[PDB]
């Protein structure tokens, strides 16, 4: 028997309670970063490690630009919530 | 057995729900840039050999009916399941074009007891949405 | 410009 | 700049909304499993991979035993919440 | 990339072990928690953390303890570990005399409020209920 | 026996 909530992964774009940021031309910071890290690393890294690089890329390479001072120069950290019970690779041996 | 079995005939479904335009009722503004994200995801998961389904501007009722319906398919020959939600949100809440949906209601359709052909398989939910109205001002490194 | 979700 | 919420890891014993279980003699299922996996793998595996094995051990090896039917034969999955931006190894090199 | 773990000290491991509670919480004595606290102390000792075990703290003592630890100089420490062993609710941990928000505790360690831990992994291990839902599991 | 937390 296994728990009914086992083997889910929730890859949230932002920390609980916070806004999430989207560039009106290039798309959301998180999705841009997720697609880039999957393209670069899915043929070799386990998914939590890809998601950790997505955390690093969103955290360090992005800062909001807004004509509204209230929303200007803000930051984002994504939030990985894993109820997984095994390592996940997007390839097979 | 420290890794999920990913050599089923199929990697699995990747459902992308892309909500860009919201009912003037809701008060939410247009999510410019979300189509770039949707198209980028479709291509990324295509290359990972997922069967991608892109859906655009779904009401909250259509989201519940889609996810219910997908949860009643036979995933026996699939290794995994992926769902991507692009929308406005609040903590634990995703918005259909006309109003909020609890994320729990959506993910419960896939629980190990209720979607038996995904039992023991990784179920991934990727969520691009706000989770409240806090602002992170950062700290200089 | 950046916008919030 | 980095986000002020980056570089936190929350290793929760159970999924959001749920009870967490504790054996009256052996201790909580989660800490029993966490200490065992650290002892075995801290010398080798990255911490998220250690926590994924803790998830697996808790999910598969434990089920509650209670004289109250309401609380009997229940299960648990821990929940890893990572805002980490890098891999964590408890050794160096 | 990997966190730098070769500072002179691995860091502190704070273990808060709440076993006995005020009757108003309605929590019964957490039998078994002393085994967890000693297992943790030994495990983190073996990882070269400076372990501090605290037993049966009120919610005011938890906050005052975490504030004080956050104001220390962690410059020569690689990381920070806090273990909470208690009753809880979603987002909440119990002192012996009542609940305190987990955010209250973790906010002392935010990147802007604890500058000697900025950029360093901050680990919170939490053995506590998060509500009253029961998982009946599924046969495999 | 098992107890909840």
């Amino acid at each position: 028997k296994i728990p009914v909530e086992a083997d889910f992964l929730y890859a949230y774009s932002t920390a609980p309670g916070y806004y999430s940021w989207r560039n009106s031309k290039d798309g959301s910071w998180f999705i841009q970063s997720l697609c880039a890290m999957l393209k670069q690393y899915a043929d070799k890294l386990e998914f939590m490690h890809i998601l950790t690089r997505v955390n690093r890329k969103v955290a360090t390479e992005f800062e909001s630009f807004s004509f509204d001072a209230t929303f200007h120069a803000k930051k984002q950290i994504p939030c990985i919530v894993s109820m997984l019970t095994k390592e996940l690779y997007f390839y097979h041996h | 057995d420290n890794s999920y079995k990913m050599d089923y005939p199929e990697m699995g479904l990747c459902i992308i729900i892309n909500n860009k335009n919201f009912h003037k009722s809701t008060g939410m503004t247009s999510r410019s840039g979300t189509d770039v994200d949707a198209a980028n995801l479709r291509e990324t998961f295509r290359n990972l050999k997922y069967e991608v389904r892109n859906k655009n501007d779904l009401t909250r009722e259509e989201i519940v009916e889609l996810m219910r319906d997908v949860s009643k398919e036979d995933h026996s020959k699939r290794s995994s399941f992926v769902c991507v939600l692009l929308s406005h949100g609040e903590e634990g809440i995703i918005f259909g074009t006309n109003g909020p949906v609890d994320l729990k209601k959506i993910t419960n359709f896939f629980r190990g007891d209720r979607c038996r052909s995904l039992t023991g398989k990784p179920k991934l939910f990727i969520i691009q949405a706000c989770r409240g109205t806090e602002l992170d001002c950062g700290i200089e490194t | 410009l950046d916008e919030s979700d």
